[PDB]
DNA sequence: CCCTAACCCTAACCCTAACCCTAACCCTAACCCTAACCCTAACCCTAACCCTAACCCTAACCCTAACCCTAACCCTAACCCTAACCCTAA
DNA sequence: TAGGGTTAGGGTTAGGGTTAGGGTTAGGGTTAGGGTTAGGGTTAGGGTTAGGGTTAGGGTTAGGGTTAGGGTTAGGGTTAGGGTTAGGG
């Protein structure tokens, strides 16, 4: 028996979180996970290609704001890096 | 197994992709179309196999030759 | 956890662990996942609100993937940012076009010797 | 006793509503093992590879009569061609 | 004193052996700049980027121009229409 | 402030990118759509050159950051560059 | 002897080739063998474009590589067009294939 | 000042071993190197993608060897193919 | 007629035949990390066969979605002269 | 600053947009006739995992040989005049 990883338990919670009174199924769960997998390898593809071309060998939180503002057209980009700031600075100030 | 694909199936397709009105040869082309997508997907297929020292195709090979060729899908496998 | 300091649900660890293993750069920091977190909660919430508007609009009490496929295709946003994506027992659209419509009649029913 | 072209769009709505399957299972998979046979022989399916496999194909099929569909409309007739679908596949980018 | 309709071919000849440049310098770099001033001021341009940017969009005209012509040709009709570009634009996939 | 720039193209200038394409006939439209349209393509391309050139804490932009965001969105360039 | 160029009997390096993909980062262990394959992989490729620029350039009556020429052979030839089928050459050129109705009939 | 990697002699000497009638340019030379380039960043990711897969962490030649079978379509993916092993076979030998 | 592709004088025009020195490229000496093999058990893929009931194959029909001359007409680019706004180094 | 690639008025003619009727390859409903869909028997390879003895890639360390940045003029290709040859209204 081995292990798998399967993003459902945050899924759940983020949907009873911002809607209680319903549910979700299997393939819609599976179908969240190939899209949030897709999603972060987006992501770390971007932010490899950006340290690869800035002749830079760490990562900060800059490379993926500027991933985000790229991979995402307007309003959805400045929506994610306002959530993201907030919650930088909510981690920042409560150690 | 070329001829597999009926008349009635084409029809069907036609008329769920919104085609009100279907030829004659449309058919046939819609025939080797897919044969040939079919045959360079098992191609890609058996590859990914090979390379994967593996014979049965599985469902996280079709997932990374679908991926690869530009096409991806989801709720088949994960 | 981080999940009661940064006020968020979803892990920074596993996407740090998984940046690590990756290969995808030799440093990984430590407030970029926590972004990546943020912006992937920010998108899970927005899809969610989505399939949960299109369950409701179409009376049902669940997500499936028809909803899921209907809330992609009615968004210009999501359709632009998931563009080449089939989602499997989906579904498309039933916007018929303005030619292919019955019309109006003719000669009544098309008939010149009447 | 109803009159042509008249019943076909509660059909195209009938097809459009529901997200069932239209083609087979054992001719599908016949043609795929057929096709897998010419290039190594001895090869299995999962069946479950089968079902992504047709699931792509129904989708590349849709896609297709879809923008055949337009271009028709577009060239100002209802009905299609092989110069229709010649046209799709030469803009489309997918060979020639 | 020649026909019309057949003193184009030789222009169409004349325009595909050579490999120069048809969009001047300074209006597409006025143009360029004019853009580029709306999300961000104070920007300039070495010239070669300018130059990039301007074989670019040639190639895309060109490509857009074959597909156009090639559109017009199946709909047996030898000019163009906004109706075309149109199709031209919806069946690439470019919005 | 730079205005009237959208005008500089030409219609001398389509002409002879449509002859070269190998247009034969040309409406009337055609060159306003065309004028759209690379005027939305310019305005793509120069907003992925200015995110690009911001992320490098950089202002001019520069040959490298073109490439880079050719081949972000799809379609290559050789010759120009390295 | 001293240089893998005279063991292997080829002319691309393949010290740089494996450390370009030592620093890329792309693995964890990066092979000997595979920069060896690699290198004569684009040692063929190479090969194969320069004969191909070549004959173009005997065709047309010069004795240098332009890019109209290099376009010219990619654009001829089927495989080289399907390999680089989205690539965009500069002073290149495009091929002056006229349709069968544009034509003074 | 820097220092750049410009692949050029290696194509100056290739050029010259499959005819020494016939030069190249600086454009020709930057298309050339753009064209290697991008050929090797394809085979890295093809590889990466395939160690990713399979669960290794080494590479060898037969990762390459698949990347090359994909990336190519077939008469220039055998011939390639058959002088990778040939050169594989050389090296090993000697 | 009106251009149109084809051979000999030169004047700029752009690559090629050796050079050189600086980061970059291969061997040697010791080592553990993760590559394919057989010992191995049971769960999934496959072939001939009863069923009986929705639809695919042929057979006569007549009518309207298709196409080839008529004859009235208004839309687009063959010159060419005028004028103004792109194209060239300092 | 200077000069040649843009800009515009004249005009008549050739190509998209509307008309009128026929006949054939496409719809639409009906009934006699296989092939697809599950339903249900064991098995002959096929893929997953743990333990033990091996051999090629990742850890400093000096030393050399060749690839990157100048000097100059020389040798393939652009441009400058016509004279002869041929595509067409």
């Amino acid at each position: 028996r081995s292990r798998k990883e399967s993003y459902s338990v945050y899924v759940y919670k983020v949907l009873k979180q911002v809607h209680p009174d319903t549910g979700i199924s299997s393939k819609a769960m599976g179908i969240m996970n190939s899209f949030v997998n897709d999603i972060f390898e987006r992501i770390a593809g971007e932010a490899s290609r950006l340290a690869h071309y800035n002749k830079r060998s760490t990562i900060t939180s800059r490379e993926i704001q500027t991933a985000v503002r790229l991979l995402l057209p307007g309003e959805l980009a400045k929506h994610a890096v306002s959530e993201g700031t907030k919650a930088v600075t909510k981690y920042t100030s409560a150690k | 197994n070329i001829q597999g694909i009926t008349k009635p199936a084409i029809r069907r397709l036609a008329r769920r992709g919104g085609v009100k009105r279907i030829s004659g040869l449309i058919y046939e082309e819609t025939r080797g179309v897919l044969k040939v997508f079919l045959e360079n997907v098992i191609r890609d297929a058996v590859t990914y196999t090979e390379h994967a020292k593996r014979k049965t195709v599985t469902a996280m090979d079709v997932v990374y030759a679908l991926k690869r060729q530009g096409r991806t899908l989801y709720g088949f496998g994960g | 956890t981080r999940s009661s300091r940064a006020g968020l649900q979803f892990p920074v660890g596993r996407v740090h662990r998984l940046l690590r293993k990756g290969n995808y750069s030799e440093r990984v920091g430590a407030g970029a996942p926590v972004y990546l977190a943020a912006v992937l909660e920010y998108l899970t919430a927005e899809i969610l609100e989505l399939a949960g508007n299109a369950a409701r609009d179409n009376k049902k009490t669940r997500i499936i993937p028809r909803h899921l496929q209907l809330a992609i295709r009615n968004d210009e946003e999501l359709n632009k940012l998931l563009g080449r994506v089939t989602i499997a027992q989906g579904g498309v659209l039933p916007n018929i076009q303005a030619v292919l419509l019955p019309k109006k009649t003719e000669s009544h029913h098309k008939a010149k010797g009447k | 006793r109803y009159r042509p072209g008249t019943v076909a769009l509660r059909e195209i709505r009938r097809y459009q509503k529901s997200t069932e399957l239209l083609i087979r299972k054992l001719p599908f998979q016949r043609l795929v093992r057929e096709i897998a046979q010419d290039f190594k022989t001895d090869l299995r399916f999962q069946s479950s590879a089968v079902m992504a496999l047709q699931e792509a194909c129904e989708a590349y099929l849709v896609g297709l009569f879809e923008d055949t569909n337009l271009c028709a409309i577009h060239a100002k007739r209802v009905t299609i061609m092989p110069k229709d679908i010649q046209l799709a596949r030469r803009i489309r980018g997918e060979r020639a």
